[PDB]
């Protein structure tokens, strides 16, 4: 399948080179997989989710996304027009308030929730969790991330937007998950993207168009936008049977575009998410 | 716009 005039990020994921406009992907599109977007929530009513999105847990008075962030990330995972895995099942877990903030205890709780909740969802092709959030180093947050991964979930987390080594940020610094950096349209490391040895992969993160609340759309930047590309790619690949939740991150790294990014510091992988789709 | 938030670590 081919999506013409797709967001640059989608087109980059199905290309060996930057600057293309079509997103090529297998028609299965992540059917049968499930992705938990652990964020500010998901506007499930947005037409772009076509009924494939549902809120399953909130740690606040309401399950509504009063911010937009969570909706945008969910959109990049699986909305019709802006998503990597267009047929995946989206589950919203609101651990961030409407200002985009959340206590670590709450974020930890959300991760444990997903580890248990998946045991009662129908996801024959696998489960993925996308965490476009982060803060200072925390052994407890990292352990929660590691537990979620160990439980059988493909965890993708943002590297952080501090233009620094991700070793000082959580859950970015947890080795066993998939830590994602951001890149721009010209294959440059996003100016704000964290780097370092703990990074596993890069995804499109600068000027990323996706869904927003109020049934709208908008472009924003962050490692937060790169993360759901990798989460969506994992789901896509798991549905195709190419990999599993436990191995998806290294499978994506194995098959990434190599050596294409600029301003990558010594000690950081030069690998960019790639679906290797051959019509 | 990007990321989220921190502290406490349960």
């Amino acid at each position: 399948a081919a999506q013409t005039n797709a967001p640059w990020g989608l087109a980059r994921i199905s290309s060996t080179s930057p600057g293309t406009s079509t997103y090529y992907y297998d028609e299965s599109a992540g059917q049968g997989s499930c992705v938990y977007v652990i964020d500010t929530g998901i506007e499930a009513s947005h037409p772009e989710f076509e009924g494939r999105a549902q809120m399953v847990k909130t740690y606040y008075y309401s399950s509504r996304d009063g911010n937009g962030h969570g909706t945008h990330c969910a959109g990049t995972v699986g909305s019709r027009t802006y998503g990597v895995a267009k047929k995946t099942q989206l589950f919203g877990v609101k651990v961030l308030d409407d200002n985009g903030s959340g206590q670590y205890s709450t974020i930890i709780a959300g991760m444990d929730f997903v580890a248990s909740d998946k045991n009662n969802r129908n996801c024959p092709k696998g489960v993925v969790a996308s965490l476009s959030l982060g803060g200072g180093y925390s052994s407890s947050v990292n352990s929660a991330a590691a537990r979620l991964q160990s439980s059988g979930v493909m965890v993708a987390v943002a590297a952080g937007n501090n233009n620094a080594d991700a070793r000082n940020y959580s859950p970015a610094s947890e080795p066993s998950v998939c830590t994602v950096g951001a890149s721009d349209r010209y294959d440059r490391r996003s100016s704000f993207s964290n780097y370092g040895s703990v990074l596993d992969i890069f995804g499109p993160g600068t000027s990323i168009l996706s869904t927003w609340i109020g049934g709208s759309t908008r472009s924003i930047s962050g490692t937060s936008m790169a993360t759901p590309h990798v989460a969506g790619l994992a789901a896509y690949l798991m549905t195709l049977g190419k990999t599993t939740a436990a191995s998806a991150c290294r499978y994506i790294a194995d098959t990434a575009n190599k050596g294409d990014l600029s301003n990558i510091p010594f000690g950081t992988v030069n690998l960019l998410a790639y679906n290797n789709y051959q019509a | 716009k990007g990321e989220a938030d921190a502290l406490s670590l349960d």
